[PDB]
């Protein structure tokens, strides 16, 4: 909880703790300190702790897990109890950046889950000789959470029953919209929302008072608020460490306030706009730390990376006469200014690190890190350069990813290590250029490039073939094992998985000899997806969606915000969906989730507005 | 066209020097026995075994051995 511990004491008012019911009748106005409107679940984080979790016992087969999916969803939203939307984002294929460290995670989880079994065995076969009993391939494969694979298709239906279920027999849904974004929705969930929100805000009909909520734990979604410039933006998540479950908003609004004395300045050489000095604070908040780059050696959020970029950032203004970031866009040669300051304080922050193989702290650390990493020395700068330019080139791409939408679905950083500050000299000259046109994968060739062969299970039988026999010639991707360097870090998971970067290219040569033997189930795993926007039969909106929903035609047609309190976007027919009026029949076989006798709900394909 | 810049066109601009040289060597020493994307995967398997300690199976460890062989002369 490293950036959160720090902003909760730096900001306590922040944090506002959540009124719980302990039968709940959700129309009621809401215990909490305010209502609320817009609903956001970042999928991915309920479902890792509701089919893995790694505290309780887990659930028994996938109909448990489902139902306790239903089950969170139902208490998150009796909390918030949102009066307008429900929005449920789950992580389609994401963009290269980020496959680099989803396959990281995925090699290194199937590792665990070989090594908990190993230690396993171990413990039995001591008892054994020890004189203790001992009792007696169905086991979950947390990998199975990713684009594409079967799993992430049969949760994408147990959550229409859900919606179909909830909206047609829970009062309090009598009047809000839902959008389901699926796994064949490219973009994370959490990039899907940002997106959301943002291609609202740009519509006139959007009323600039919704009061919004996200659930999740990742702390960027901090910045996401900030970011999103929505007036009333707000974080549920649970209690970091707690007796019990509990939960806490973080109130961005309350955050801005802080910010805006934090980061106000005298003598300005350029008009003060609050609103874009926080975006520059969003901007110095992903220098320290986001999931796209290593975090330069130098800034660990413990230390007061934070507090020492904004001090690093306040003398930098006195000097380039304008802000940092522009809409997204960060202004190279002030970066380099940061980074030139932050450079000169290097070598004092790693000698004050030590007092507490490499040696940061004692003379010449900067050729022997080099030489270790990268197996470079002294002579070669033009190297170091050139990690520090593809650094940057990075960040460029972050920025531009929360603020802009996705700019590049084929960039990555093609390094284990990040370079120092002092790289960053000559960076003001380079010029970014995301204009190379790009489109993100097709499910499963990005499983082909996130799993280890451990979780071959989920891959068309052909496909299979190509992780693990040696006549295959993409076997080189899929490592038995791999070597995972430490760096000075305590435990395994902070360091860096030794793995080869993927050959994008090689692979998807290597995959048109076995694309046609795709199922039809297959091939539509492998197809991107909409979202789908819900309304229940009282909605002032549900005879609008009925005319699109029967009159069985593509064209997308304009929504009519007047009746969505604002939501703007365009809706077309889902030959898919199941009409009001029919049953609905529960794909999950439990106690809690029935059969609907008749469903209420209508469903429809949803564009955001462009 | 020719095969020292058929080898060359396989650096990517990210590989170390020193790094590229083994990749390089690897290439040049068995191009002449595979086809281009098998020399391919064969150069990567070499380098991710020798510089980045990754383990692949039983076999193809015996095959990378012996190919390796040799190339740091």
């Amino acid at each position: 909880p490293a950036f959160f511990r720090w902003l909760t004491k730096k900001y306590p008012a922040t944090v506002v703790n959540a009124n719980e019911d302990r039968p709940v009748d959700c129309t009621q106005p809401n215990p909490n300190f305010q209502e609320f409107d817009n609903l956001y679940l970042d999928m991915n984080g309920i479902i890792h702790p509701c089919t893995h979790p790694e505290d309780r016992p887990a659930p028994k087969n996938e109909d448990e897990m489902f139902a306790l999916i239903f089950e969170y969803i139902d208490r998150i939203y009796s909390i918030v109890r949102p009066r307008r939307l429900l929005y449920m984002a789950i992580d389609g294929v994401a963009p290269r950046a980020k496959m680099n460290q989803q396959r990281s995670r995925r090699f290194r989880a199937s590792k665990e889950m070989a090594e908990k079994e190993a230690s396993i065995e171990e413990q039995r076969n001591r008892l054994m000789a020890e004189g203790i009993a001992v009792p007696p391939e169905a086991h979950f494969d947390s990998n199975c959470i990713t684009p594409g694979t079967p799993f992430m298709a049969r949760l994408a239906d147990a959550l229409r029953y859900y919606i179909h279920d909830r909206v047609t027999n829970d009062a309090s849904w009598a009047n809000i919209e839902i959008i389901l974004s699926d796994a064949n929705v490219p973009g994370e969930g959490e990039h899907k929302i940002m997106d959301y929100v943002r291609k609202q805000r740009g519509n006139p009909a959007h009323d600039p008072n919704t009061v919004h909520c996200l659930c999740g734990a990742d702390a960027d979604l901090i910045m996401l608020g900030i970011a999103t410039h929505e007036a009333n933006f707000n974080i549920i998540r649970e209690e970091f460490v707690q007796r019990e479950k509990n939960f806490i908003f973080l109130r961005i609004p309350v955050l801005r306030e802080y910010l805006e004395k934090e980061l106000s300045m005298p003598n300005l050489p350029f008009k003060f706009d609050v609103e874009r000095a926080l975006d520059d604070w969003v901007f110095l908040c992903f220098f320290v730390g986001n999931d796209f780059l290593p975090h330069l050696p130098s800034l660990e959020i413990r230390e007061g990376a934070i507090d020492r970029l904004i001090k690093l950032y306040k003398e930098m203004v006195y000097q380039m006469k304008g802000y940092l970031t522009k809409d997204g866009i960060p202004e190279l040669d002030r970066v380099e200014m940061i980074m030139k300051g932050l450079g000169r304080v290097e070598d004092e922050i790693f000698k004050r690190r030590q007092q507490d193989d490499i040696r940061l702290y004692e003379s010449g650390w900067k050729d022997r890190y080099y030489r270790a990493k990268f197996d470079v020395g002294s002579d070669d700068i033009e190297f170091r350069h050139r990690v520090a330019w593809a650094y940057v080139e990075g960040l460029c791409w972050v920025l531009r990813y929360y603020y802009q939408g996705c700019a590049s679905w084929d960039w990555y950083f093609p390094y284990h290590y990040a370079p120092f500050a002092s790289d960053f000299e000559t960076v003001g000259e380079f010029q970014p250029d995301f204009t190379r046109p790009t489109k993100p994968f097709n499910p499963l060739e990005q499983l082909m490039s996130v799993f280890p062969a451990a979780s071959k299970q989920h891959l068309p039988v052909e496909w299979q073939k190509l992780m693990i026999q040696d006549d295959s010639p993409i076997i080189d991707l899929y490592p038995a094992d791999f070597r995972i360097d430490l760096n000075g870090k305590k435990y395994a998971w902070q360091g860096v998985a030794l793995l080869p970067f993927v050959d994008e290219t090689r692979l998807l040569a290597t995959l048109q000899s076995v694309y046609p033997t795709l199922t039809a189930e297959e091939k539509q795993r492998n197809t991107r997806g909409p979202n789908r926007i819900f309304i229940g039969r009282n909605h002032k909106s549900f005879e609008f969606f009925q005319q699109v929903a029967e009159s069985k035609s593509d064209d997308l047609v304009p929504l009519d915000p007047t009746l969505l309190n604002g939501v703007s976007g365009k809706i077309a027919y889902d030959s898919t969906a199941t009409a009001p009026g029919l049953p609905f029949v529960s794909p999950v076989n439990h106690d809690e989730c029935q059969d609907l006798p008749t469903n209420c709900g209508i469903c429809v394909l949803y564009e955001d507005p462009e | 066209r020719g095969k020292l810049e058929d080898v060359e066109a396989e650096k990517k601009l990210w590989e170390s020097d020193d790094a590229w040289e083994l990749r390089k060597a690897f290439m040049l020493a068995h191009y002449d026995d595979y086809p281009k994307i098998q020399l391919q995967c064969l150069s990567q398997l070499f380098i991710n075994v020798t510089l980045l300690g990754c383990e692949y199976s039983q076999t193809l460890m015996q095959k990378i051995r012996t190919m390796g062989a040799g190339i740091a002369a």
